[PDB]
């Protein structure tokens, strides 16, 4: 961590004065203090040693999640600013707009240990909430890497295998060989080649192919076809990691990092990521991605599609003038017309740009920004909303490259200021909700290794396919991983692939997919048999540790911040208040009835709303439902609700949601 | 100019022919000023001999097939490429590699004429399937840096002789970076790290002094205008 | 919330508090009942192995 | 124009406004 | 494993270090108690002798007693039990 | 900008939370009256704005607005000061309308604002009022950002509020490009001295100027030099003319601080590229060449005033003098003869400012101190040492001494007899970390001051000035800065459009004498009336060489460059050009601050917060709950005990550190016991 | 291979600047050597600059002179423009006084022995009838930039006013390469280099000095091992 020498100079005053009076440089402490006032340069010398190996704390309030502070190795630095490592910036969510921070200082050996182990930089890489890394590379380094991994077809002296008049003329025995070549004006970095490696682990397929037994890269030898970019990229990684040969997207990067963390030790990971950052900046320099207005093409045939949709809206306006449709009818019609126009325009825009446009290439790599920002840049902005929230039927028909008009700009101002107003309200409610949550669960800590219960829930686990496969559910990693089987995964009504007591991460999951099974009674906090808090066993892996958590943890608070943090990004019941009232346990506005016994429906609709009643199967009282608003809609599922539809004992009648209380009183806790 | 401080050179001995170099302190910042320069130097400053274009019997235009052996043409080529072998001869030297029967051809298997001095003869190159005989001639000369496989000097010199690259740099790998040692007392002087790794031909140590001499030979040009000019002096060693 | 009305009937019940939460040790400043706080860790015995003590 | 010490800055006025600026401090 | 050399504040690899303590926590407490022992050692060095033993590894020129303790730990020359 | 400000909060006005969010909104009646852009971006957005430029006030507290009433398909020329209500009666189309050179128009179907605030293609017979002009809905500061109609309101407002946070440099150059606002702004700005009467000059000075009114009469004009602003910035006034000159009434005579050649000036005109370089331009990180530093292009003057009183105690009257209690002599060197320091003396933080002293009273000395006096023959001097020392992080010479004395008949507050105020300035160089920003909201801190040589630079060896990061551009929607950069490169370069084969078509309707340009000539664009990109392209096609045959930039605004570090050309052409930028009033020193130990509380036991004093940083609720999450408890306990409340424990720990010994144990908190006593005294059985 | 060392050729451009080019060169090297010399020349050239001056009527940077239009700091920036060459390293001092209405040009100065300005047309200031000038000057050889040292760090009197120093005999540098690189491997570079002295010395004068300093550098790593 960077440090203004002037600042720390004032910081360690006690330490420095002590250590210097240890030297024969100040007779009393008072001599030391006034000398500090005098700053006799040897003061800086002993300042060096006293600064040596002493951790520190760093705070950018406001903090949401656990990484609001960490411990860094200080080191004296010129200037009067706080030099910060790049990768932590995403953790702090701290741009370089000029946000300040705070820096605290431990004193005890115990505090020093707490820092030097827990709050260390390197010890905190992954999402404590979601397991994924957070020092993963980003915008600029990611940009460089994407440039480095992309392949240029038809490039500078590519590997062009063609004998009969010359060799294949792309082969290189050594990476250094290729290095020298491309250092001469010979080779583009992204030209495809066929070199032979001896120092990097090839892919599993070819590696097993040549060997099967031991593809070990320091001394094995083997050929491959890539570009030197991918070459160097894999060169960054540890030796044991096999080859990649792909175009590194950010997602690819994250997957790699996850693999690394899940399999290797931490210190290797940190060093690896650092080298990543370094070379990434190195190549982002060379990528030459800059932005001139000439870089921003527009839809060359925009105007005609403009005219098409305009004719549409014109006919619509004429017919409104007819009175054939009322005010809001033509309003919504225009809404649809201009939305369709926007969609087609974005279509043409996306197809039109070449791929080497850095303007697009950023989002292409996925560095940042969406295609809508693109369309806003060049082409047409489209719709500006009612400051109330409705949509303005005008609408914008230009992009910034064209520049707006007075009226257009004025219109855009509405939604602009509206959003910026909402920005503070949302973050304000977030902290309130967070306080509520954590004050709720303040005292939930592991206290027992194992409750040793046998309760535990089963999981959908990548639902069966009707054509027949274990088609994977999307939402499995968030559920399955870091879980503990109480049951034992038999196979084929035979051998058990996996038993009680495992952590249930990738490989075993994959084996389970191979087995063809989609239900697993895994332990959970709901079944943690412990009285005073939780058992270690039913909690499973810690998302940040990567391993099974210790018994000194109050996971409740971690989960608390885990929930509270993303609340800022919760961009709108269908939003944050929805979430609140859910935790509020309130009866929602959209209270939809829920079944109370199976049977068909005595579906029925009175005037201006619906008037229905349950077909009991015992039977008995047809469970009647009366104030069924016509604005409400029959819950579609399996087909939408129809009369005589045989339903279940707890099926939600309408769309929306009934309270948690009644669903409790019907179908109980689980 | 009085140097006011004297940088120093402590070579690091890494693995045998991968020795390392570091230097400091520096007038901030000479690291970028000169380390890169010296890098490109050692890349392209010292002479070296290497194959020019081999010729191989039998094969005429099919640039991919080799009877009686396992390896293809290009495998032969690349294996040839990594041959550390020297000579004192500023001319195009021809050569021979000949053998029959099954087995394998390696580095030391060659017939060395005068001047040639293989520096890794215990190095496998080629395999011999079943009774196969080879008699290949080799074209090595010496030069500097590294060359692409130059195109045919003539239109077609000979169907047999076929061009190759020439790694005339006995150096193999070079890298470095700049540092900021003693930024307050030395007021941010600088520290160079130097990673070199080269063939067993010579020591990276020796190559360093050689290239440094070459560079100072260069800059003698620069100095030889007004040697009676105020230059930033370092003082004695 | 409603510190007064909470506290008043609390004392009315005269409920003594066991000091077993963590916010307790926070505001009292005594060591927290968690993390490095529990007795299993906070009461650890430690010293040099007398094997190495032979060395020194 | 219409200012004595006005240093010559050419502008891109495609229009021409009838009225000029008021007395901002008149407020 | 063959990975790299650490440096300063990160030396030694906590990956290795945790391999002998049950949890990180007991590791921390272990270290802190040893370090206070070391400090008392130095403080009592001016005065008479006591059973305060340590260091054992040759301490650096200017090393934190915490650091010394850590290095001896990875040296594995201590003995401890929970509370 | 402070004036012409609009706010509804206050006495009678609504308080902050009591107002609903909707009042913050932009009602369409706001058009042309309250600039919807300028407003504080903190938690007061929508609560405070300013006036549209051409707006004007009702005697009844309303916005009487001029309008160009049209009649018979022909815009009249009678300005019509209208309120909003009557506006709803009527029909107003846009100033940007194809007028047929006569008030007559071009197309029938015309945009127009509806009584509901709505727009349609009115058939061109129905309107009765046209806009007075473009930008009738702009603020003052908003009136000063070219290309403004090309970027989002977000970064727009950002740069807007920032632009009032500019800091007056010492050189004060004018930007190459601008608007029509930059001169009228100053002529209402006032601080630039204006020619009262037309006349011939009489004689000047650095402090005043003798002026010859045209008939006999004459006058002087006292330049304000080094006047301390309300924010420590200098307030010099330099004259801009000669004693043998002759000028006219209402004319500029001497620029003010941010004024150059009469018009505004808020920075300098700088050539920049946009590449991502070395990561140092990471996420708004902003790099800088040393060339500006050594050229003083960023150089601020600061005026910190210090004051101390001469009260009178029960112990007697406060005293000010070179006579001091126990103190060095050298520390008593640069004082005057009678206490206070001498003008022009360098100083540094903690140094003595004024030698003041008062009686302290009487207490039994320690036997120890008595012993030291005895062995040392040192008197008591019960009068306590109460002098003035410069607070931390301060230096620079002392310009002027302001001294007040009751004895001098200086009227002073009661319990006072002598007042003194001091003026120190420090010529702050620019330094890393400080916050700069263009005129687009595009902003950031100073990444790193790099030397000149190690810099990407031209083919002419001309080094670049700075570098910005491309990655902040798209997602911020701020292409106007790119526009400005291209324009500025064109401006610095100068052109001469070859109108040999008639005129190139884009230049057709373009105003004449733009067909060439002297390099580094000044130009401007109306906000809504700006150059088109095609126009700019045709310009950039015409970019006459600087000295040699030198087309440094492509027709695409890029160029090939050289890394002063590498030695090589970069693989691609790069966007470059001249941009004007500002310096914000958020210098590093204003914010940099740390602390270990200082003056403890009076109510609580606590060493004073507040960066005016030491102050420091409050470790509260966010990273507590956090530390608990981490699990590390001891550090938190130490913080909340021995850095918070343990009266004895504080000095204990200080001792332990001084002696190099293991930390004492954390004692009981103080506020804890305080709350305990409170709960007790609430008639509460506690234990 | 190419059996010949390169050659240092010269091209005069003006007095204040000229050209230089050299060959035969190694391919992929000219940029290297060029940036080498550029980084060199821009900073590593010993110069000589004014240090900090004093005038009787003034107490510090932040005052005025009776009679002049300009002020202290205006004069400061103006004098910062100044150019002068020393010959020795001990701090020499020039002076200047003036009276009556008039301009202050660079030539106006009374220089001591050994010193010499190189652009007397450099305007300094203008005065009136009451315009009266005196000034002493502190000048010294040096190299590179320095900020103004603190006079408190020194012992000089309050009339002293420190001033930063830029020992730059160089004005500006640039160049371009000549990739011979024909398709025979008879290839080499050719540095089209240019120099721009700022009126102090000749390009060759600075250039040979820089090269000598370079030879100082390389030999350190040349034969010391
Ligand atoms: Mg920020
Ligand atoms: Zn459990």
């Amino acid at each position: 961590c960077g440090l203004p020498k002037l600042m720390a100079l004032e910081l360690f005053k006690p330490f420095v004065m002590k250590r210097l009076v240890d030297l024969n440089h100040a007779q009393n402490i008072k001599s030391a203090k006034r000398m500090v006032e005098r700053q006799r340069p040897q003061v800086w010398d002993v300042l060096e040693e006293v600064i040596a190996e002493h951790p520190v704390l760093l705070n950018r309030a406001p903090t949401l999640h656990r990484l609001g502070i960490q411990a860094f190795e200080p080191m004296l630095v010129e200037g009067k600013a706080i030099q910060l490592h790049p990768l932590v910036c995403e953790a702090f969510n701290a741009d370089f707009d000029g946000d300040q921070m705070a820096v605290h200082l431990p004193l005890s050996a115990e505090a020093q240990a707490e820092a030097r182990i827990l709050m260390l930089s390197s010890n905190n890489i992954l999402s404590p909430a979601s397991g994924r890394p957070l020092a993963m590379p980003r915008l600029d380094m990611v940009t460089g890497l994407y440039y480095l991994t992309t392949e240029v077809p038809g490039d500078t002296g590519e590997y062009q295998p063609a004998s009969g008049d010359h060799p294949e003329t792309g082969v290189y025995s050594s990476p250094a060989e290729a290095i020298m070549a491309a250092d001469r004006g010979v080779l583009s970095v992204r030209a495809k080649i066929k070199v032979r490696l001896t120092q990097l682990r090839p892919p599993v397929e070819i590696e097993a192919e040549l060997f099967g037994h031991s593809g070990w890269q320091p001394g094995d030898a083997w050929m491959a076809e890539t570009t030197l970019g991918r070459v160097m990229f894999n060169e960054l990684l540890p030796l044991g990691y096999p080859f990649v040969n792909k175009q590194m997207h950010k997602k690819v990067q994250a997957a790699i990092i996850n693999d690394l963390a899940e399999r290797y030790p931490m210190i290797v990971v940190a060093q690896t990521v650092d080298k990543l950052k370094d070379a990434g900046f190195y190549w982002a320099t060379r990528s030459g991605v800059t932005v001139s207005m000439a870089d921003v093409l527009v839809p060359p045939r925009k105007k005609e599609i403009l005219d098409h949709y305009e004719e549409r809206a014109d006919k619509v306006e004429k017919q409104f003038q007819r009175g054939a449709l009322n005010h809001d009818e033509r309003n919504e019609a225009l809404v649809e017309i201009w939305k369709e126009a926007t969609d087609e325009v974005g279509q043409a825009l996306r197809e039109h740009y070449p791929d080497d446009n850095p303007i697009i290439t950023i989002v292409d790599s996925g560095a940042t920004g969406n295609f809508t920002q693109t369309r806003t840049l060049a082409g047409m902005k489209g719709l500006v909303t009612n400051p109330k929230g409705e949509f303005i039927p005008r609408p914008v028909k230009s992009s910034f490259r064209e520049g707006l008009t007075v009226l257009e700009y004025f219109i855009n101002t509405h939604g602009a200021r509206k959003g910026l107003a909402d920005t503070a309200l949302r973050t304000a409610d977030s902290g309130y909700l967070t306080r509520r949550l954590v004050d709720v669960s303040q005292d939930v800590i592991v206290r027992e290794h194992d409750c040793q219960t046998e309760r535990g829930i089963v999981v959908e686990l990548a639902e069966r396919a009707p054509d027949g496969t274990l088609i994977r559910d999307p939402y499995i990693e968030t559920s399955a991983y870091a879980r503990t089987l109480g049951t034992d995964a038999v196979d084929e009504a035979g051998n058990v692939i996996v038993e009680r007591g495992q952590d249930l991460g990738d490989p075993e999951i994959d084996a389970l997919l191979a087995a063809g099974i989609t239900q697993v009674k895994v332990r959970s906090v709901l079944t943690c048999a412990t009285s005073t808090g939780v058992c270690a066993t039913c909690y499973g892996r810690s998302m940040a540790t990567g391993k099974l958590v210790d018994i000194g943890e109050a996971v409740g608070i971690v989960a608390a911040q885990s929930i509270g943090e993303p609340g800022t990004q919760l961009t709108m019941t269908g939003g944050l208040p929805r979430v609140q009232e859910l935790f509020e346990a309130r009866v929602p506005r959209g209270k939809a009835p829920i079944a109370d016994v199976t049977g068909r429906v005595r579906l029925e609709d009175g005037e201006r709303f619906y008037k229905i009643t349950i077909v009991p199967d015992d039977g008995g009282e047809e469970v009647v439902y009366d104030k069924i608003s016509k604005r409400q809609r029959l819950r579609v599922f399996k087909r939408v609700l129809s009369d005589g539809d045989h339903v279940e004992v707890g099926q939600q009648l309408m769309e929306g949601s009934a309270d948690p209380h009644e669903v409790l009183r019907v179908q109980g806790p689980r | 100019m009085l140097i006011s401080q004297r940088p120093t050179l402590s070579e690091d001995v890494l693995t045998d022919n991968r020795s390392q170099f570091v230097i400091e302190p520096l007038e901030p910042g000479f690291g970028y000023t000169l380390g890169n320069s010296l890098r490109r130097t050692l890349l392209s400053s010292i002479p070296g001999a290497a194959v020019t274009s081999i010729r191989i019997d039998g094969v005429l235009h099919e640039f991919t097939t080799v009877p009686g052996v396992k390896e293809d043409v290009t495998e032969i080529i690349l294996n040839l490429k990594s041959l550390v072998v020297s000579s004192e001869e500023d001319e195009p030297v021809t050569m021979y590699l000949r053998k029959q029967g099954p087995g394998e051809v390696t580095a030391g298997d060659i017939v060395p004429p005068a001047g040639v001095t293989v520096h890794n003869p215990g190095m496998h190159i080629a395999t011999l399937n079943d009774k196969g005989k080879l008699e290949v001639e080799l074209v090595v000369e010496r030069g500097r840096g590294y060359v692409p496989a130059v195109q045919n000097r003539a239109s077609g010199a000979e169907i047999g002789r076929i061009p190759v690259d020439s790694i005339y740099s006995p150096v193999l790998k070079v890298t470095y970076k700049v540092d900021a040692t003693r930024v307050e007392q030395r007021t941010d002087f600088d520290k160079l790290i130097l990673d070199v790794e080269t063939k067993n031909s010579i020591s990276p140590r020796d190559a360093l002094a050689s290239a440094g001499k070459t560079l100072v030979e260069l800059f003698g040009l620069a100095r030889e205008l007004n040697v009676e000019a105020e230059g930033i002096e370092i003082g004695p060693s | 919330q409603e510190t007064t009305r909470v506290l008043t009937d609390a004392a009315i019940n005269c409920r003594s508090d066991k000091l077993n939460g963590l916010k307790e040790n926070v505001i009292i400043g005594k060591l927290i009942p968690a993390g490095t706080g529990i007795n299993r860790y906070r009461n650890i015995a430690v010293q040099p192995t007398e094997e190495a003590r032979a060395a020194a | 124009n219409s200012v004595p010490g006005a240093p010559n800055r050419v502008s891109f006025a495609k229009l021409r406004e009838p009225l000029e600026v008021p007395g901002l401090l008149d407020v | 494993g063959g990975y790299d050399t650490p440096l300063g504040i990160t030396n030694p690899p906590i990956d290795e270090l945790l391999d002998r303590v049950s949890s990180k926590y007991a590791l921390v407490i272990y270290a802190a108690k040893r370090a206070r022992q070391i400090n008392d050692y130095y403080n009592q060095l001016g005065e008479g002798i006591l059973e305060y033993v340590g260091p054992l590894v040759e301490p650096g020129l200017q090393e934190k007693p915490l650091s010394i303790a850590l290095r001896e730990i990875h040296a594995d020359l201590l003995e401890h039990t929970e509370g | 900008t402070h004036k012409r400000r609009l706010s509804a909060l206050g006495p009678g006005g609504l308080s902050r939370e009591r107002a609903g969010l909707e009042v913050r909104d932009v009602h369409p009646s706001h058009y042309g009256r309250m600039c919807p852009i300028e407003t504080p971006e903190g938690p007061n957005i929508g609560l405070i704005g300013s006036l549209s430029v051409y707006a004007r006030v009702n005697p009844f507290g309303f916005i009487e607005t001029p309008y160009r009433k049209v009649v018979d398909g022909v815009v009249s020329d009678e300005i019509v000061y209208l309120t909003a209500d009557e506006e709803d009666r009527h029909v107003v189309a846009q100033a940007n309308s194809p007028i047929d050179a006569d008030g007559r128009f071009v197309e029938p179907r015309v945009l127009v604002r509806r009584k509901a605030g709505e727009v349609e293609y009115v058939p061109s017979s129905e309107v009765d009022y046209m806009d007075v002009s473009p930008r009738q809905m702009v603020s003052v500061a908003t009136a000063m950002i070219p290309f403004l109609e090309h970027d989002d309101a977000n970064r727009a407002l950002m740069g807007a509020n920032m632009q009032r946070q500019a800091v007056p440099l010492v050189r004060s150059e004018a930007p190459l490009v601008g608007t029509g606002m930059e001169l009228r702004a100053a002529i209402d700005a006032g601080d630039v001295v204006v020619a009262e009467e037309s006349g011939v000059i009489e004689e000047v000075s650095a402090d005043y100027i003798t002026v010859m009114h045209d008939n006999g009469t004459r006058r002087t004009y006292r330049m304000r030099k080094f006047a301390r602003s309300n924010h420590g910035t200098c307030a010099n006034q330099c004259p801009i003319v000669d004693a043998g000159d002759r000028v006219e009434a209402g004319q500029v005579i001497a620029d003010g601080p941010c004024t150059d050649d009469g018009e505004m000036a808020l920075g300098k005109n700088l050539l920049v590229a946009i590449m991502p370089w070395e990561g140092h331009n990471y996420e708004d990180a902003i790099i800088l060449s040393n060339r500006l530093v050594e050229e003083d292009v960023l150089t601020s003057i600061h005026i910190e005033e210090h004051e101390i009183d001469a009260r009178d105690t029960k112990l007697g009257a406060e005293e000010i003098t070179r006579d001091i209690p126990n103190i060095s002599d050298e520390v008593l060197a640069d004082l005057d003869e009678r206490g206070i320091v001498r003008i022009g003396a360098e100083v540094r933080d903690g140094d003595i400012l004024v030698g003041k002293v008062t009686p302290k009273g009487e207490t039994e000395l320690t036997p120890e101190e008595r012993l030291l006096r005895a062995i040392f023959g040192e008197k008591a001097r019960e009068v306590r040492d109460t002098s003035l020392k410069v607070p931390h992080g301060e230096s620079g010479k002392v310009i002027g001494i302001r001294v007040f004395s009751r004895e001098d008949e200086d009227e002073l507050p009661a319990g006072v007899n002598e007042l003194v105020r001091v003026y120190v300035a420090q010529k702050r160089k620019i330094s890393d970390g400080d916050k700069l920003a263009g005129r687009h909201g595009n902003k950031g801190v100073i990444g790193k001051i790099l030397p000149v040589e190690d810099m990407p630079f031209l083919a002419d060896g001309t080094p670049v000035d700075i570098i910005l990061n491309t990655h902040g551009v798209p997602r911020r929607m701020n292409i106007g800065q790119i526009l400005e950069t291209h324009l500025g490169w064109c401006a610095h370069s100068g052109w001469k459009v070859d109108a040999a084969k008639g005129v190139p078509d884009w230049a057709a309707r373009l105003p004449d004498e733009l067909l060439e340009a002297q390099p580094n000539a000044i130009v401007s664009t109306p906000v809504f009336d700006g150059a088109q990109e095609a126009e700019l392209q045709g310009l950039l096609s015409c970019t006459l060489p600087n000295r040699d045959g030198d087309v440094l930039v492509d027709a695409d605004g890029k160029a090939m460059l050289f890394d002063g570090r590498s030695g090589e050309p970069f693989p691609y052409p790069v966007t470059v050009g001249y941009m004007y930028i500002m310096k914000l009033h958020h210098l590093v020193d204003d914010k940099i601050h740390a602390r270990s130990t200082g003056p403890y509380s009076m109510i609580t036991q606590q060493p004073l917060g507040g960066k005016a004093q030491f102050g420091g940083q409050r470790f509260g609720e966010m990273e507590c709950w956090a530390m608990q999450a981490y699990g590390a408890a001891y550090t938190l306990q130490e913080l909340l005990t021995i850095k918070s409340d343990d009266t004895v424990g504080r000095v204990k720990v200080y001792e332990a550190i001084v002696k190099g010994e293991n930390i004492p144990e954390p004692g009981i908190p103080e506020s804890f016991k305080v709350l305990l006593k409170e709960l007790q005294s609430l008639c509460l059985n506690v234990e």
